[PDB]
């Protein structure tokens, strides 16, 4: 029936949640919510069963009635609660649920026909969604025939003024990249939001997902709702916006910056099985963090984040790495070919020239890739431009919406030969110097011999190698553990700070450039034969991102020695 | 007759069973067909966590001569093995046939794909003429091997997905023939940063004896006497049994050991044909150890095994190496 | 019996508690709150070796008068360990009965807790110090050259011929066997029941107390389809409320007839009908064939494969509600027959409804021999604060600490059984390990682990001849530099027939004598060097 729930059941339900010290309750919850415009509330799917061992297995079943019946004692039983005495109810308000749970997460492949009109629970990823058009209530479907001297055949005139109006999203999701894509693609499905959950969700994260697989319209059409969103866990899994981080991760977090331990301890973070490689590593976690996009009365806009390169002989772990870099706030990976060209193509409905637009998916995020070496120079030049401006530009077709998107860049190499080049002259580059010469790292990877090192390798590798090892002995060691701070940690930390240097700092950085190019135009005179604003305008970024590190604001030249004992690798390793 | 497995396959002598019905085609030629049993044989993810997917399928390769019969060697695996490709060399240029295509329901759907790896995965891919097909393919095809997957961009999508299969190749090399023992990287033009990726090798290296030609001419011609130890009814399922439901492992047994003949390999080869001297196969030789003890169904290995995996490098890294053929033998005889 | 000391007890204390335990902390927790009813202020104490009780008596070194050890007792002659003994107040209260009787007499500074249905040790000290030869009593123990109020030396024949046929009781006695007895605090419960208090948590300590070593196959009960009258005789009696019970905290609890495969209740299924001894071993499933005959079984109950992956909480509600009111009876006839025992259970409110054992599950998942050095002792002081309604935060990762373990136990078992690492090695069975886990690195881990394997294979590789002999098992410690740990464990089934082992081992450090050591309380258990045990192996076979 639809109101011995109403009658009591609901009604009362949130007014008899009750354990001893005086919290366990929705009211309150709901009050606090009404008071800063809100109007949400959340629940598990679990606790009915701790009112009663009915209603849940009946909420399974009739699910879109259910969550009627409890907006309506949601309503009822707050706006007695509004009134303060009958002269503070200015007028009601209209609210939206959101429950959740723990029970098991599902995969695409098993939503069907029995799974229809029922409530679910999924676990997907997601590449894009809509704008935000509209959707309303009640105004003053099938409108039927009689009128309200004669007034013929369904005359009726909508009053827009005396409509009402919710919100409409219409998000999308794809598989995870490991229930048989295998000798398969991954399809995908689209998705429906009601009335707070725009701007909840943007894409390239990792969902959890409650919703409701219902139709439209015996070949009939699919899609689905969410019925009390929530999100993932993989470490972080959804923690790229949003704060439900507390004082305790704050304490645990600024407790572990002060500990003037832990850069040498993240320099072996990333590698739990890989040996060595650490003065190549002591900046590929600076990138992340990047520095200060610092914008100034006239136009200089100058670049804030970093870039990287690296090119060497097989058999170091480049991959590897990448990957991992990869998996560690926001990013994303191809290497090679692939876009020069944007997307100007067109909804075949309507026919314009939309903008669909994926540097655009790293704004806050990075990039990482491997062979600018095997994709040719047809696409190069727009990511010549990006990557110095960030004014993506675009002037095809009568449009000319010089977007932009704040994003680094990562860059693997092969160069022919093996170290051929890298012991004689001009063959470091096959191509060009103009996108040698905008990054920021100059690091080149050798595979030396020795037989220490060669049986170090060996069984070093092994004990990786055998059988899972790496149950108990990893996070033992001191504190090169937990990527999941990582993510969250970083994301703190590139929203907080705005440092920026010292005094001290400028007149050691000028004159260290100064004998750094001196140096280079010497190996131009003392060979008779053949130093940017960029790289002083780069170096300056990793006392920035050390800075950020520690999380103070300004920074020494000698907190930064070893930064430019960094950048020392690069000058002696284009030494020629 | 279903426990025809448990009939057999406990008894010893059986290792050599491999080749009985490996290709009963070909007088000689015994250790390139094993090695490919090998390679056919095997599979394991081993994923250590949240670092990557590790490795279970392996390059080969038998860049010999214009005349060994080793194309057929490749048909028997085709029409045997579980899954596999139709491509010979001049493929497309790895870009794909329709690959990069903006979603519209305009032109009817415009369909996708990127190549055929995609679309054999935990099968084989059959290839040949490696040294004649546009390099730029050739290029492109160097993703897989080990990282197993690909990730590409040019339209709308920047979708991605894994490549997990098994390349194997039988070639020709630049040069008429073949040389004699003279080196490797003076006989074909594959450059330093792929043959690495490349672990196995072998080469089908003929000269003239009469007695084994009498021998093999007695075969062929026994061979066309067709008128009118194990048959194909059953390695199919010995296989799949195999790389499916047995799942092995590994445990602390002598693995200081490779240390040192590792370090003998780089040590006593720097620059003679010494580039492919790199990690994978030495990942190769306990993960082909692995697949030796799966032909058992032992699941666990000894010493036996991996005294074979390093036998048979010896032997392959001895015959693509100088007319002196007996560096590493002089070297080695207190192993052997 | 103090009815009559416990009103001595008012003045100061020390409260200790003998090594880690569930018995331990069950029986002492309760009295902690007991002694800090009637104002006093007491001592709550770790044990990690007899050496930490020396040295902690050495720092308690003062004249404290009712000094206090539970769980404990043999040890020594504990009147010539402890010196300054003179005339203080000790008490024990241990179950491990087996003690000499030097421990007992000397009715000054102990309190004999000597009540059994066995008067076989009643003569047992007239002759040992009573008695002597080569050495006024007026027996051997004073002179013997006919001065003592066939010949004139026939005196020390007599005596020793006494001596040692009756020897072969004392040898009876610490020589042939050991075990454990009675409860740990439910006779703490009755003398405390007399005071009036009507603590249901302290009825759910004290189970939990029982139902460690209720394990019928670990430790007997005994009174178990007695303590069905017993226990209930305790509560059910005394009802306070007839009829207003439906109340939201601590409502009034209860028993009913449940089973012990592990975790039914917080995990799916098929992963929790795999980790247990008597469910897996009766269907053997490490091998492929029992997943089959699994299988087959779920068939006959028809539950779905799906909802078989889903956590039993998760289920839907007619499945999750009629699955013992199922399995009870068509489980009898297909190998497995005695999981079902008899055990309790309560909510505290809304959240879920706690299993009467499974925080025991947690607590042995409570030893974390970390690296830290410290955090044995902060596992006692984490695990009795624990026990109570308020921490909860801490049970649930006590939970899912256990069951990683427990499903990481199969996978050495898998490994090691089908490589036949089950060494024969001549009278009995033995195995061998070679580096460390966190897992098993201590020994209560050790012999869970040892308890797979042995039904395993002494059930499932042989005939019934030899399905009745014992065990023993290496496990490594790169803990401390390679000392190479040892226990020892009894063969199949035989219930009262426990243990040789209380000092078995000890033939072969009476034969060669090496470095050996047996710090815990805990008979069932040595210490050795690192690989210093092959030779002592060779000895220690007969
Ligand atoms: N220094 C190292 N220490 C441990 N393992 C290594 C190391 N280098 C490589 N490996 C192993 O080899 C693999 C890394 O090879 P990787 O994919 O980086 O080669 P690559 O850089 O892709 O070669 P190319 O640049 O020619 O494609 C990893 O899976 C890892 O197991
Ligand atoms: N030793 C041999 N044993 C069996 N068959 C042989 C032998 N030599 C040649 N043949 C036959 O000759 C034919 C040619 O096969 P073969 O593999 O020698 O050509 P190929 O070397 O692959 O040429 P390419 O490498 O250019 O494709 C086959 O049908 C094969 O059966």
């Amino acid at each position: 029936i639809n109101l011995q729930a109403v009658k009591k059941k609901y009604k009362e339900f949130i007014r008899t949640f009750n354990e001893e010290n005086f919290f366990y309750k929705y009211r309150d919850t709901l009050k606090r919510n009404y008071l800063n415009g809100r109007y949400f509330l959340e629940i598990e799917m679990e606790d009915l069963v701790g009112f009663d061992e009915t209603l849940a297995d009946k909420l399974n079943k009739q699910p879109t009635e259910h969550l009627e019946i409890f907006e309506e004692a949601a309503r009822e039983v707050a706006d007695e609660i509004t009134a303060p005495r009958p002269e503070h109810e200015e007028h009601m308000h209209d609210i939206q649920i959101l429950l959740s749970s723990n029970a098991n997460p599902t995969n695409i492949r098993q939503l069907k026909s029995d799974c229809v009109s029922k409530l679910v629970k999924i676990a997907g990823i997601i590449v894009a969604a809509s704008g935000i058009s509209a959707k309303a209530t009640r105004m003053s479907y099938a409108l039927p025939r009689k009128c309200n001297p004669k007034c013929p055949l369904d005359p009726f005139f909508i009053m827009p003024d005396k409509c009402k109006c919710v919100d409409f999203q219409t998000l999308k999701l794809q598989e995870l990249p490991d229930f048989v894509p295998q000798g398969e693609i991954p399809r995908h499905l689209q998705l429906f939001c009601d009335r707070s959950l725009c701007e909840r969700v943007v894409p390239g994260n990792r969902v959890l997902i409650q919703g409701i697989y219902s139709i439209r319209k015996g070949v009939r059409a699919p899609y689905m709702r969410v019925v009390g969103i929530t999100v993932d866990s993989e470490g972080a899994g959804a923690i790229s916006r949003y704060s439900n981080i507390t004082s305790d991760e704050e304490e645990h977090f600024r407790r572990m910056a002060a500990s003037g331990d832990i850069y040498e301890r993240l320099s072996q973070s990333l590698a739990p099985s890989i040996f060595g490689s650490r003065d190549i590593k002591k900046a590929i976690t600076c990138m992340l963090f990047g520095g200060s996009r610092k914008r100034l009365p006239d136009g200089l806009c100058r670049r804030g984040d970093i870039n990287v390169l690296l090119l060497g002989d097989p058999g170091t772990a480049k991959s590897q790495l990448l990957k991992f870099v990869e998996k560690v706030p926001i990013a994303v990976y191809t290497s090679g070919k692939g876009g020069l060209t944007a997307s100007v193509m067109k909804d075949p409905q309507t026919r314009n020239f939309v903008m669909e637009g994926a540097m655009v998916l790293a704004d806050g995020g990075v990039v990482c890739i491997d062979e600018f070496d095997k994709m040719r120079e047809d696409d190069r030049v727009a990511i010549h431009e990006a990557m110095e401006q960030q004014t993506i530009s675009i002037a095809k077709a009568g449009i000319t919406t010089t977007l932009n998107s704040r994003c680094s860049v990562l860059a693997a190499a092969n160069s022919i030969f093996g170290r051929w080049d890298d012991t004689k002259g001009e063959e470091n580059i096959d191509f060009m110097p103009t996108i040698l010469s905008r990054f920021d790292m100059i690091f080149i990877v050798k595979d030396i011999h020795d037989e220490s090192r060669d049986i170090t390798l060996a069984k070093h590798i092994i004990n990786v190698h055998l059988s899972s090892n790496k149950s108990a002995p990893s996070e033992p060691a001191e504190g090169e553990i937990s990527l999941s701070t990582f993510k969250k940690y970083i994301h703190y930390c590139r929203t907080h700070c705005g440092p920026r240097l010292s005094e001290a700092a400028g007149e050691k950085l000028k004159s260290r450039y100064v004998l750094m190019r001196s140096g280079a135009g010497q190996q131009e005179k003392a060979s008779d034969k053949r130093i940017t604003v960029r790289q002083l305008e780069a170096v300056i970024r990793i006392s920035e991102s050390l800075a950020k590190i520690r999380l103070q604001p300004f920074a020494t030249d000698e907190h930064v020695n070893e930064a430019l004992r960094l950048f020392q690798v690069s000058t002696l390793d284009a030494a020629m | 007759d279903i426990a025809t497995i448990q009939k057999l396959s406990k008894d010893p002598r059986i290792v050599e069973r491999v080749v009985a019905s490996m290709a009963p085609s070909i007088y000689g030629h015994d250790y390139i067909k094993r090695a490919l049993a090998l390679a056919l044989f095997g599979g394991e993810s081993k994923n250590p966590g949240e670092k990557h997917k590790v490795r279970g399928d392996i390059n080969l390769l038998i860049c010999g001569d214009p005349g060994t019969a080793k194309s057929q060697f490749l048909k028997y695996t085709e029409k045997v093995a579980p899954r596999a490709v139709f491509t010979t060399g001049q493929g497309a240029s790895a870009v794909g046939l329709t690959a990069y295509v903006r979603r519209n329901p305009v032109s009817r759907e415009w369909t996708l794909e990127a190549g055929a790896l995609v679309l054999a995965d935990q099968g084989v891919c059959l290839i040949d003429e490696f040294d004649k097909m546009n390099d730029q393919d050739r290029t492109s095809i160097h993703e897989a091997m080990e990282q197993q997957s690909i990730s590409i961009s040019k339209a709308g999508i920047v979708t991605s997905l894994q490549a997990r299969c098994t390349v194997i190749a039988a070639a020709n090399p630049i040069g008429g023939r073949y040389d004699p023992s003279m080196t490797f990287s003076e006989n074909v033009n594959l450059s330093e940063p792929i043959l690495s990726r490349f672990d196995v090798l072998c080469v089908v290296k003929d000269e003239f004896d009469p007695m084994q030609d009498q021998q093999l001419a007695k075969f062929v011609v026994h061979s066309h006497m067709k008128h009118h130890e194990i048959p194909q009814d059953l390695l199919r399922q010995y296989i799949v049994y195999a790389k499916e439901n047995i799942r092995p492992k590994l445990t602390n047994i002598d693995e200081d050991k490779i240390a040192k003949m590792y370090a003998q390999l780089r040590q006593e080869s720097f620059a003679t044909g010494s580039l492919p001297i790199t990690v994978r196969h030495i990942e190769s030789v306990i993960r082909m150890s692995e697949a030796h003890a799966r032909m058992h169904l032992r699941e666990n290995v000894m010493e036996a095994d991996v005294s074979m995996a390093i036998r048979m490098m010896l032997e392959s890294f001895i015959e693509a190496q100088k007319f002196s053929v007996m560096k590493k033998m002089r070297s080695t005889f207190q192993k052997y | 019996l103090r009815n009559d000391f416990y009103r001595q007890l008012v003045g100061k204390r020390i409260l200790i508690v003998v090594n880690y335990d569930i018995d331990a902390i069950c029986a002492s927790r309760i009295l902690q709150a007991l002694f800090k009813y009637d104002h006093m202020l007491y001592t709550v104490v770790p044990i990690m070796g007899v050496t930490g009780l020396k040295r902690a008596y050495g720092e308690h070194q003062g004249d404290v008068k009712y000094v206090v050890l539970v769980n404990c007792g043999g040890c020594v002659d504990i009147v010539e360990l402890l010196q300054p003994s003179d005339d203080v107040t000790f008490f024990i209260c241990d179950s491990h009965r087996p003690l000499d009787v030097c421990n007992i007499y000397s009715d000054r500074q102990v309190c004999i807790l000597g009540d059994a249905s066995l008067e076989e040790n009643i003569p047992a000290f007239e002759t040992i110090f009573y008695d002597s030869e080569g050495e006024d009593s007026g027996a051997g123990e004073s002179d013997q050259e006919d001065q003592a109020p066939h010949e004139q030396r026939i005196l020390k024949q007599r005596a020793r011929r006494q001596w040692e046929s009756e020897r072969d009781r004392i040898m009876f006695e610490y020589t042939q066997f050991s075990y454990y007895g009675r409860s740990a605090a439910l006779m703490v419960f009755e003398l405390a029941w007399k005071l009036s208090k009507d603590n249901m948590d302290l009825l759910w300590w004290a189970i939990v107390g029982i139902t460690e070593q209720l394990l019928l196959g670990k430790i007997e009960s005994g009174a178990y389809t007695l303590e069905l009258e017993q226990i209930q005789s305790h509560v059910s009696r005394l009802t306070n409320k007839t009829n207003d019970q439906n109340t939201m905290s601590a409502s009034k609890i209860t028993f009913e007839n449940d089973l012990h495969l592990v975790l039914y209740r917080h995990w799916p299924v098929t992963e929790s009908m795999r980790y247990s001894r008597y469910s897996s071993c009766q269907l053997k499933l490490w091998t492929l064939r029992g997943e089959k005959r699994l299988h087959e079984l779920l068939l006959e109950m028809g539950l779905p494969l799906v909802h078989a992956r889903q956590t039993y909480g998760a289920m839907d509600l007619v499945l999750r509600k009629e699955f013992f009111s199922m399995v009870e009876r068509l489980a009898e006839k297909y190998d497995i027959a005695d999981i079902v025992y008899g055990t309790f259970t309560l909510s505290y409110g809304y959240r879920s409804r706690y299993a009467a054992a499974d925080y025991v599950y947690a607590l042995l998942a409570i030893m974390e021999s970390v690296k830290k050095h410290k955090t044995p002792e902060d596992c006692f002081l984490e695990a009795s604060d624990a026990l109570s309604r308020q921490h909860k935060q801490l049970l649930s990762a006590g939970i899912d600490q256990a069951k990683l373990l427990h499903a990481a136990v199969f996978r050495q078992v898998q490994s090691s059984l089908e490589a036949r690492q089950v060494h024969s090695a001549g009278s009995f069975f033995y195995y061998v390990l070679q580096e460390e886990h966190a897992f098993f690195s201590y020994p209560y881990a050790l012999g869970l682990l040892a308890r797979f394997l042995l039904r395993g294979h002494v059930a499932t590789s042989r005939a019934r001849q030899a399905s009745d002999l014992p065990l023993i098992a290496s496990c490594p410690l790169n803990a401390s530099e390679g000392m190479c740990l040892l226990v020892g464990i009894v063969p199949v089934r035989e219930d009262s027939p426990r243990n040789f082992f209380g000092k078995a081992f000890e033939q072969a450090a009476q034969k060669s004598g090496v470095a050996l050591l047996q710090d815990f309380f805990e008979p069932a258990v040595v210490q050795l060097r690192q690989s210093d045990l092959t030779r002592f192996l060779d000895s220690l076979t007969v």
